[PDB]
């Protein structure tokens, strides 16, 4: 046999391609997404304080 | 542009804006009226270099004196404000006041004269504020926390 062992998190045959998946590709958006919230939020408190 | 703008014009066009003297109603003229309304419009862009700020008028060098025929540096852009506030200045000495169309033309050309200054300063950073690990301030740029100064 080819020695070569694949270990998987996820995996599909959708089409003519495998398709694989961990557990951190779904929860990018709100994760990039809060991060563009907390920086935006930061600034304009800093512009004004009194 | 084109034709360069003199001291003199600028005097002239103000004296004929108001029916003083211009070919248009009775005509005549005299120097001293002009040498007159020559040295306020110098003192009054001496004290336009305060508010409205400067805006490219050139001053007699020396001692010397102003004189008519001096080139001003003015744009054509500028003249109508110019004229029309040098107006304003110098009608009171014919004992005269002005109307309420001649103070609307001169509010218009004022605006357009500001419109064309703006600078809108655009404030900055503060200096203790940090700037965040997604600019990595490790290897691209140096100095996390803006300099805010300079």
């Amino acid at each position: 046999h080819i020695p070569l062992i694949p270990v998987y998190g996820k995996r599909w045959f959708i089409d003519d391609i495998e398709r694989v998946e961990g557990h951190i590709a779904k929860a990018m958006d709100p994760q990039r997404l809060y991060n563009l919230q907390v920086s935006m939020l930061a600034d304009t408190a800093a512009q004004d304080p009194g | 542009m084109a034709t360069v703008l003199t001291k003199g014009e600028i005097v002239l066009f103000a004296l004929r804006k108001f029916a003083i003297a211009s070919n248009a109603s009775l005509t005549d003229v005299e120097p001293q009226s002009i040498e007159d309304g020559v040295n306020d419009l110098e003192d009054m862009m001496s004290e336009w270099m305060i508010n409205p700020g400067d805006i490219g008028y050139a001053f007699a060098t020396g001692d010397e004196q102003p004189l008519p025929d001096d080139e001003s540096g003015l744009p054509r852009k500028y003249k109508h404000a110019v004229g029309y506030q040098l107006l304003l200045r110098m009608l009171s000495d014919y004992s005269l006041e002005p109307t309420p169309q001649v103070l609307s033309n001169a509010q218009r050309s004022y605006d357009a004269l500001m419109t064309d200054t703006l600078v809108v300063p655009s404030m900055r950073r503060r200096g203790d504020f940090p700037v965040g690990q997604g600019n990595k301030y490790d290897v691209f740029t140096s100095d996390r926390y803006y300099p805010g100064d300079l």
